[PDB]
């Protein structure tokens, strides 16, 4: 077309709008690709996605129309936001590319966690994380599955979430590298299967600050059933009224594990990891307050938001930001055929 | 306090 060009990625074909030049393949999977460019209108970096057999099947599809869905309900900048989507098709009939456009950012969490940071970094790092969490929470979307590789930073010192609500395999960080397994940030609640609240993401950014001063993975269990005993040994065997709420079975196999007593927060993140001496007990404190087992004893969101440690940052203008929508979890239970889904998803695509 | 406005990423 006379606004389109074509590009060659490895086998693939990229045909964008001519705005975008100098792509380069940065991540790839099986359900997508993705490439940096330029952004000419911006004179800014970009990420294009292309979905890859978005018509496959139905499941495809609706995973397809899910994902521009999620997006329209956020606008933060602490969470990735769609720039720009588009295809390269002219018609419903020839329909078949779907490319959405993201910001570019420089590194994920993977990166940060080598670095030894300051009070300052550390807290803002964190602070954003927490706006950003909150913002997707107001949205409807609780996460589950945040880890260093779906969290990305600038060299500016800015950070943005992605993939919420993506399945662990559609998802932007999938297809790149550095890539961590989500097994070691998942909460308890959720690898217990108790179901889950809000604060199912206030134990994973625990897992990752901790993982930030330790300079290594807090639970890095080699199954689910190893990465129960690495929580138990290092934080303590829960509560009775904890165990109580768990199935049958699973409430006995977690009943008949060993008694630990854990180590304290001051064992587990010694001074030595930290710079100054409110500043570490702060962290420590937080530390302690977001890394409880039981969900009905950790700490929430707006609590740490308020925290000594992050609160230094606050401003309510990012806090308080409302989503341009709320979620509609009954697009999870809906069905279509793959052509429904295809206008559908070709509608919000020329919206 | 000023916000950090760097970081030192490899």
């Amino acid at each position: 077309d006379n606004q389109f060009y074509s590009v060659e990625v490895g086998d693939s074909t990229f045909t964008v709008l001519k705005r975008y030049q100098n792509l380069k393949p940065i991540g790839s999977g099986a359900q997508g690709i993705v490439c940096a460019a330029y952004d000419a209108v911006l004179d800014r970096n970009v990420a294009i996605k292309k979905l890859s057999r978005p018509f496959q099947n139905q499941t495809h599809a609706k995973r397809a129309y899910r994902e521009l869905v999620l997006m329209k309900c956020v606008n933060h900048k602490n969470i990735i936001s769609l720039l720009n989507v588009f295809t390269p098709q002219k018609t419903l009939e020839e329909f078949q590319d779907v490319y959405l456009v993201m910001e570019l950012m420089d590194a994920n969490l993977c990166q940060v966690i080598q670095m030894e940071l300051d009070h300052e970094r550390m807290s803002y790092l964190l602070y954003q994380m927490l706006c950003g969490i909150k913002h997707l929470h107001s949205a409807g979307i609780i996460h589950r599955d945040l880890k260093p590789s779906n969290i990305v930073v600038k060299s500016d010192c800015t950070l943005k979430i992605l993939d919420f609500g993506l399945a662990r395999t559609a998802g932007t960080s999938f297809m790149m590298t550095p890539y961590v397994v989500t097994r070691y940030y998942r909460a308890p609640e959720v690898i217990l299967g108790m179901g889950y609240k809000e604060n199912v993401d206030i134990w994973s950014v625990g897992c990752i600050m901790g993982e930030m001063v330790r300079h290594k993975i807090l639970f890095p269990g080699r199954d689910y059933i190893d990465q129960w005993n690495k929580v138990i040994e290092q934080l303590g065997t829960p509560c009775p009224e904890f165990m109580k709420k768990l199935q049958p079975t699973v409430r006995n196999y977690v009943e008949n594990r060993p008694k630990y007593a854990g180590l304290t927060f001051p064992k587990l993140f010694p001074d030595s990891l930290f710079p100054n001496k409110l500043k570490a007990s702060q962290a420590r404190d937080l530390l302690s307050k977001m890394l409880v087992i039981d969900p009905a004893k950790r700490i929430s969101v707006d609590d740490a938001l308020q925290h000594p440690y992050i609160n230094v940052w606050y401003d309510p203008a990012e806090v308080e930001a409302p989503p341009p929508q709320i979620y509609d979890k009954q697009l999870d239970e809906r069905e279509h055929t793959i052509e429904e889904w295809k206008e559908l998803i070709y509608k919000e695509v020329m919206n | 306090v000023v916000r950090p406005g760097s970081l030192d990423l490899p």
